């Protein structure tokens, strides 16, 4: 089959969800390259540059309009007219996010906001931010813009998380068409947009240091392996994902394990899910 | 009038939203403006919250340099806390944060800059690019660069999962906290990292190290343009000791061809050409406000513009080798002989000029990789399976501490003022703002700004050279702005 064009653009983010796809191991981020999709515009790894790649974007989405998928890392601001993140400028005019997502959103065939900053707003839209950083999909939502949004959440995503979705959508589309796929890819989401292959388990109800919470063995130093971390601010409890399985970074360790889990995969962190180190 | 105005926006294989606008005359850039065109405001929302909570949102700075802010911050923390972090757990901090300077600059090489010089495979995202892209390398060389930057891809990968080892997982690690490190190394554990250490190791001396004198040799005029201001601050690094003495790469200031002694007072950020309020201009870091202002006059950054005693300066890799002057590892000694017909020993031997150049910076970047295997080589010797390496310190109700480190890509402090039991102040100043910053309140350029000054720009139809200054200094507009 052929590789779908995908853009992928930068809202307020901090490139951590490019950098957990680069740590992706089966398949590596060179196999998702050249054999999974064609990934047509992104900033911080494209060849091109400046007003040459965003024609280049822009071409590809004509051409493929209906067809592309776009992905979104970040966060929306919408104070000062989008100021708080201009991602470009083409024609003498400069292109805020606000702009871009208004441009390609209502084009392309699904949105993937990648991401806790974009499925949820996160750190950037938390106490004391200023920018008006609203997620992607209440900011389509917003501005009209019906386009599927599947979120795919973590601070960062683990990248299983990432290519999991991709490759469950692109299976989804070949058996299916692109309609009838993309249907059966949202009737697999949660009532926060999450895809449930991943995002289904509790940490919690899940968690190997389960016996001794039960038992009421909760260890006060960090490095002390045997108790549960409640103590220490675990939040496991209130946390939907699977890094209790599959773990992270090839497998050699996890935020429960080395410390605590922070919750980043849920859609009130931080503030949420904060203080991190008192329960 | 003879002056044409270019501008990049975005500036590509950086990280983060810049913008890059210069002016060409003469075929040569005789004027730049960086823009830094994305802000988050991590500086006001930190306040009100726990402030250990600070060593995880810090890190959300930037994924690429997540360790540098978290080490920043528990160091901060520790100050504040009077926390006395373990000697098991300063190792432990040094291992997990090392592990990423590797993984940050084979990143950097291959993943950002190698296509400056390197055509890819005919697919996206390696084409289009400008149809005179300067390439120089050979089919035979082009293929190497193509296969090594296929085998960092893996050798990167390995990095994070040396970090993720100690460190819990990257990017955002969770294991370095207020007192030292959250997981104490095991035997087995410190069999994994060194099994992953040796591979990459066995790439940075074979393949990175040798790849960068190769193809700075095909492009012997990069080393003699990007000088800008040939001035360079270093503020202290992994320390080897706990009493806050020797450190990896030790502090100071070079400008004017004169070393001198690093003084943090000395540092003000200024904001007249950057959109924060025009009443919090030249503040020290501990009295340092953050003010949004988007619609100010004249202003076209999000970045404020640091200055060292009114000095603008460069941090990253050159500066460190630069002010630290190691010796050359033993295959830059061969190959700046074999190819340049060069002879030297210690990093200054390179001299100014090709030192503080666009093709010395990339030079610099592999050298310090090579020198960092060494440092972590020995913290592998000094770990001690089964030491602890944490304390647990209480929230201080009033108390303020800084932390003082360098990121992989130049300097960084952070800054933070308890009271209440509560952050009050949290100040950042890290390393991309003293690099890509605009003019500060006297006018004076930025150092990537000045740096840009004299590149050429001979076919404005395929200025390459911009972004490829640019790109030396490894920039991230994620750490600049916060
Ligand atoms: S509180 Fe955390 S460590 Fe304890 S059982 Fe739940 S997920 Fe596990
Ligand atoms: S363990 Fe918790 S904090 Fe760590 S990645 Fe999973 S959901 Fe996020
Ligand atoms: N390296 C890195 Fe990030 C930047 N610049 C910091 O500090
Ligand atoms: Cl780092
Ligand atoms: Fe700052
Ligand atoms: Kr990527
Ligand atoms: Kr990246
Ligand atoms: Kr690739
Ligand atoms: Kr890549
Ligand atoms: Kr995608
Ligand atoms: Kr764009
Ligand atoms: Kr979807
Ligand atoms: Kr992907
Ligand atoms: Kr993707
Ligand atoms: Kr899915
Ligand atoms: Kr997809
Ligand atoms: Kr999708
Ligand atoms: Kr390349
Ligand atoms: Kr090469
Ligand atoms: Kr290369
Ligand atoms: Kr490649
Ligand atoms: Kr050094
Ligand atoms: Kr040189
Ligand atoms: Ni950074
Ligand atoms: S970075």
């Amino acid at each position: 089959g052929e590789r779908p064009p995908v853009f992928w653009l930068q809202g307020q983010g901090c490139t951590g969800c490019s950098v957990t796809l680069l740590n992706s191991v089966h398949p590596s981020i060179a196999d998702v390259l050249l054999k999974v999709i064609s990934l047509e515009f992104h900033p911080t790894v494209m060849a091109w540059e400046g007003e040459h790649a965003i024609e280049h974007m822009r071409k590809v989405a004509e051409k493929f309009k209906g067809k592309f998928f776009l992905v979104i890392e970040g966060s929306v601001p919408v104070e000062a007219d989008g100021k708080y993140c201009i991602i470009g400028e083409a024609n003498h005019h400069e292109i805020s996010m606000v702009d871009a997502l208004k441009e390609f959103g209502p084009n392309a065939a699904a949105v993937l906001a990648v991401g806790t900053c974009a499925a949820y707003g996160g750190i950037p839209a938390a106490e004391g931010s200023e920018t008006g950083a609203t997620a992607v999909s209440k900011f389509l939502g917003d501005n009209g813009i019906k386009t599927p949004v599947v979120n795919i959440p973590g601070c960062p995503p683990h990248p299983d998380w990432i290519v999991g979705t991709v490759v469950l959508a692109l299976d989804a589309i070949k058996k299916n068409g692109l309609e009838g796929g993309l249907a059966e890819v949202v009737k697999v989401l949660d009532s926060d947009g999450r895809p449930t292959p991943f995002f289904g388990r509790n940490i919690h109800e899940n968690c190997p240091y389960l016996d001794k919470y039960d038992e009421g063995v909760m260890s006060a130093t960090f490095t002390d392996k045997v108790g549960c971390r409640y103590d220490l601010g675990c939040k496991g409890p209130m946390t939907m994902a699977d890094c209790f399985e599959r773990k992270w970074n090839g497998g050699v360790n996890w935020c429960v394990q080395n410390a605590v889990c922070i919750g980043c995969v849920e859609p009130d962190f931080p503030d949420g899910k904060s203080p991190f180190y008192q329960a | 009038t003879g002056r044409t105005t270019i501008a990049i926006d975005p500036v590509t294989r950086i990280e983060g939203h810049l913008k890059a606008e210069v002016v060409v005359e003469n075929g040569k850039v005789v004027d730049a403006r960086l823009s830094g065109g994305m802000y988050r405001g991590f500086e006001t929302i930190l306040r009100g919250r726990d402030p250990r909570d600070a060593s995880q949102i810090v890190q959300r700075i930037c994924g690429v340099c997540p360790t540098a802010h978290s080490t920043a911050s528990v160091l901060a923390l520790d100050e504040a806390f009077g926390a006395k972090v373990p000697n098991n757990g300063r190792i432990t901090r040094n291992l997990i944060f090392g592990a990423n300077y590797l993984q940050s600059h084979i990143l950097h090489f291959y993943h950002l800059s190698a296509q400056d010089f390197v055509q890819g495979p005919d697919t996206a995202p390696f084409v289009p690019r400008f149809p005179k892209s300067d390439l120089r390398l050979s089919k035979e060389l082009n293929k190497a660069g193509v296969d090594q930057y296929i085998e960092a891809l893996e050798v990167r990968r390995i990095c994070h999962e040396m970090v993720a080892l100690f460190g819990g997982r990257m990017p955002h690690v969770q294991g370095q906290v207020v007192g030292g490190a959250t997981e104490i190394p095991t035997k087995e554990k410190l069999v994994e990292y060194a099994a992953r250490f040796k591979k990459v190791r066995d790439f940075v001396e074979q393949k990175y190290v040798p790849v960068v004198y190769t193809i700075g040799s095909k492009y012997k005029d990069m080393f003699k343009v990007g000088q800008g201001f040939k001035a360079a601050l270093c503020v202290g690094a992994f320390p080897l000791d706990n009493s806050g003495k020797k450190h990896l790469f030790m502090p100071g200031v070079y400008a004017k061809g004169k070393d001198m002694p690093f003084d943090p007072s000395k540092i003000k950020e200024y904001v007249k050409y950057s959109w924060f309020a025009e009443e919090t201009t030249g503040l020290n870091y501990k009295e340092g406000k953050t003010i949004p202002a988007p619609d100010k006059a004249g202003a076209y950054s999000f970045v404020k513009a640091p200055r060292y005693d009114g000095l603008s300066l460069e941090v990253g890799p050159l500066a460190r080798m630069w002010v630290n002057n190691p010796e050359l590892s033993p295959v830059g000694k061969k190959l700046l002989k074999d190819l340049f017909g060069i002879s030297a020993k210690k990093f200054r031997d390179l001299g100014e000029e090709a030192a503080f150049s666009l093709m010395g910076r990339h030079v610099a970047r592999a050298e310090e990789t090579y020198y960092m295997l060494g440092a972590i080589e020995g913290w592998l010797k000094e770990i001690k399976a089964g030491e602890d390496t944490v304390v647990m310190p209480a929230v201080p109700a009033s108390a303020e501490g800084t932390g003082f480190t360098e990121a992989p890509r130049g300097s960084l402090l952070h800054y933070v003022k308890v009271k209440d039991s509560k952050i009050d102040n949290y100040q950042i100043v890290s390393a991309s703002l003293w690099n890509c910053n605009p003019r500060d309140d006297m006018g004076q350029r930025g150092a990537v700004e000045e740096a840009l000054i004299g590149i050429p720009v001979d076919d404005i139809q395929n200025p390459v050279n911009v972004a490829r200054l640019i790109r030396a200094f490894d920039p991230x507009l994620g750490c600049a702005v916060h």
